């Protein structure tokens, strides 16, 4: 017996993006930051460069991520899908955002010198891609990104993988109503566990919350005066003499350019590391969505079907349907099996046995059938192997030829 | 940032744009903006993310297609 | 351009700087220009250390793509090239890389009429790797792709139980192998 269980795996793809310009930063409106900050060179020039480009990338990597199809495909009208009930995973027009429960429950459980640019891809739009993907997994098969879309009915596309993974397809057909069952009580526990349980979503609130402490901290570290006489960026302008502020206003400007240096290194950091993070939640874009993988825990605690891709702020989020066994049964196997001198070997499975009488089964699951002399394979004789048995092999069709 | 109630002038997200008159029309981005917002020159003009053509293949209880 | 920075200081110049400064003002005047310009190579030093750690992640990927999509094949989807991949031929670049993905792009799809199963002789038939494809009256089998009609018989189908539980069943008329060849 075997059972169907879903788990979710969360990684970031973009932060807040940040710009910067030194001179307001520094001081407000004043000529001496004009005609002093000049005379550094185009420091900041260097680091206004570096904001800019890591915007770039990170809309480039947002554009990535998720754009991957060619076309947009919408859901059918009929929601029958071979008594696979999915109903909290397709949008709803029941709302202005157009969203899923879902991820309308998750993003209500996530929660001057500075400029907050905004993602050049908004929310609509990604919640858009995140539709038009699940219509294009559910509706066209896992063959649907090499080109022109095609279309397979959802029994059989999960017959072509558990195909692929490496079982025989009939056991889906036995017990269809019951996977059906199962996939939406697991998908109810998920979406009751995501709306109850608040620690299953740390990482995007990690980063959310390191990007605004890093905000706070450079706006609370601003105000210091820095062993300076004064604090205040237009106090000393009018209480110090103008040629005697040369050296107070010079120190805080090399102080703040060092701040904003250290926070431009660290801001790079945690870039080259979301950047890292991304490409990896690419990798599982391109291996685990389109497409069936066969590599082992890479999607889900076991053996993988399929994953469900949905939209999440300032990230993503998965949906990995996995393939646990169960019911453990204690069984004799052999080698191999000597028929008439001759030894037999499986041909795709292996020996099976409780009592007197042998079977042959496939790889992760118990079917008997007659051992017979189509579904094996002889290769010289039982005489060079170890432990062999001795049972019989039935012949097709030996009895139906004499006539 | 800045509202443009100070200083044709379309409202958008990201601030306004100024210069340019909107569009209803759907076409290809050249120029990246920022809020689905997005610029071509043809003068100048703004139109939001078109994600290029929408195509739903039909599904039924019985229908498959292989390539040739 | 750097170097040529004032720094704060009267003049970027080193050797015309010392005659014009007495030493106890010089001194100062040297260890602000020298702390100036190290806090500028810390600066490019970083910039090019973050830069080095950007471009080795990108050669261990490429080393990983040179690994598997050129040394044989895989069966991944859209990760050496788009779409099914063929083979990758490497070419030389200076400080890169150049690719050529040899890629499988099926098109010109056809509509056809399916079935899960074949309910003959009370019991249920399942294809051993191809799947039931038909037209019209007639019934045929064919791969994934590039359809190609062939005749299903008994060796490339198998059984397991009856045909009861398989909804969307219908019946078909299947040939079997060696009935023209029974009595001789
Ligand atoms: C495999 O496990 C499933 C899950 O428990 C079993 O399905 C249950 O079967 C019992 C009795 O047959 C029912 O009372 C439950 O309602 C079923 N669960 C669900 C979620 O529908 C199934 O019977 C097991 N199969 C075998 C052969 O042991
Ligand atoms: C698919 O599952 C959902 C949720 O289990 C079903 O939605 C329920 O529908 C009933 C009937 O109106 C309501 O009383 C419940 O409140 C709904 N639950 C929700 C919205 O969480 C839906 O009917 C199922 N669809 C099919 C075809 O079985
Ligand atoms: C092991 O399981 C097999 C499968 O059910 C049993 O084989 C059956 O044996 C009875 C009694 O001889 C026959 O009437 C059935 O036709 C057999 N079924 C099949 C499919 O061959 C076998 O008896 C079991 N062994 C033990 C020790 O219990
Ligand atoms: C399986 O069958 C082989 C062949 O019939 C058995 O080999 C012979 O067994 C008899 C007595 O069992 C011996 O007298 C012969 O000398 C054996 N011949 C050889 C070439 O080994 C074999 O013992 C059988 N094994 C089992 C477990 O029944
Ligand atoms: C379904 O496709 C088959 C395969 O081409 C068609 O069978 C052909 O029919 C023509 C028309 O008489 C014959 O000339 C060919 O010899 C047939 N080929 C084979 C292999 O049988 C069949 O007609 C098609 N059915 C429909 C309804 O279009
Ligand atoms: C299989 O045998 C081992 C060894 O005695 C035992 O511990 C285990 O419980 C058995 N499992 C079953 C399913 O009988
Ligand atoms: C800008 O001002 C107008 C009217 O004063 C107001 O309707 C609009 O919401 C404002 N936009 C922002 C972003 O503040
Ligand atoms: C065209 O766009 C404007 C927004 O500037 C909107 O007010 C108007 O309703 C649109 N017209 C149509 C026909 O969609
Ligand atoms: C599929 O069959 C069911 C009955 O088995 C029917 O209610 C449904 O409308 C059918 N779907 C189609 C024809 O698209
Ligand atoms: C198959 O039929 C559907 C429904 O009419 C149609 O939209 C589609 O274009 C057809 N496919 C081909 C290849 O003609
Ligand atoms: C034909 O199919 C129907 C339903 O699929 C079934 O009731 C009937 O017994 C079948 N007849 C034959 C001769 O297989």
């Amino acid at each position: 017996n075997f059972t169907i269980s879903v788990t979710t795996e969360i990684l970031p793809v973009s932060m807040t993006k940040t710009s910067v310009d030194c001179t307001m930063y520094i001081c407000g409106d004043s000529t001496e930051c004009s005609n002093l900050l000049l005379q550094y060179g185009s420091f900041c020039t260097q680091l206004k460069r570096a904001l800019t480009g890591i915007a770039v990338e990170q809309d480039k990597n947002t554009q990535e991520v998720f754009a991957q199809v060619k076309q947009i495909y919408k859901t059918p009208p009929i929601k029958y899908f071979g008594g696979f009930n999915f109903s909290q995973i397709l949008p709803d027009p029941s709302k202005p955002s157009k969203r899923s429960p879902i991820e309308d429950l998750l993003f209500n459980k996530v929660t001057n010198g500075l400029t907050v640019l905004p993602p050049l891809l908004t929310d609509e739009m990604i919640a858009q891609y995140t539709s038009a993907l699940l219509a294009g997994t559910i509706t066209s098969g896992w063959t649907f990104g090499a080109g022109p879309a095609l279309q397979i009915p959802f029994p059989m596309q999960m017959a072509y993988r558990f195909n692929g993974i490496g079982v025989t397809q009939n056991v889906l057909y036995e017990n269809q109503k019951l996977i059906a069952n199962q996939f939406n009580s697991a998908i109810g526990k998920i979406q009751d566990s995501l709306s109850s349980t608040p620690s299953a979503l740390g990482k995007l609130q990690d980063v959310v919350n390191h990007n605004a402490q890093a905000l706070n901290t450079l706006v609370k570290q601003l105000s210091s005066k820095f062993g300076a006489i004064s604090s205040v960026l237009n106090d000393i302008l009018s209480r110090l003499d103008p040629p005697e502020a040369e050296v107070q206003i010079d120190r805080l400007i090399t102080g703040r350019l060092q701040s904003l240096q250290t926070y431009v290194t660290q801001q790079l950091i945690r870039a080259a590391e979301i950047r890292a993070s991304a490409n990896l939640a690419a990798t599982k874009m391109s291996e685990c969505v389109l497409g069936q993988s066969k590599r082992v825990d890479f999607c889900g605690k076991g053996y993988h079907l399929m994953s469900f891709p949905q939209s999440a702020p300032h990230g993503v989020v998965f949906l990995h349907v996995t393939y646990v066994p169960a019911q453990e049964k204690n069984f004799t196997t052999a080698p191999a099996i000597c028929h008439d001198g001759k030894a037999h070997f499986p041909r795709e499975g292996v020996f099976v046995s409780n009592g007197t009488h042998w079977f042959v089964t496939q790889r992760n699951f118990y079917e008997p059938q007659i051992i017979t002399t189509d579904n094996t394979f002889v290769s010289g004789n039982c005489d060079v192997v170890i432990g062999i048995v001795n049972n019989t092999v039935y012949d097709p069709l030996q009895p139906e030829l004499d006539s | 940032g800045v509202n443009c109630t100070e200083v044709n002038v379309f409202q958008t997200r990201a601030g306004c744009l100024i210069g340019a008159e909107y569009v209803n029309n759907s076409y290809e981005c050249d120029i990246p903006i920022g809020a689905g917002i997005c610029a071509s020159y043809q003068s100048i003009i703004a139109y939001t993310m078109s994600l290029g053509a929408e195509n739903s293949v039909a599904y039924s209880n019985n229908s498959i297609a292989i390539p040739t």
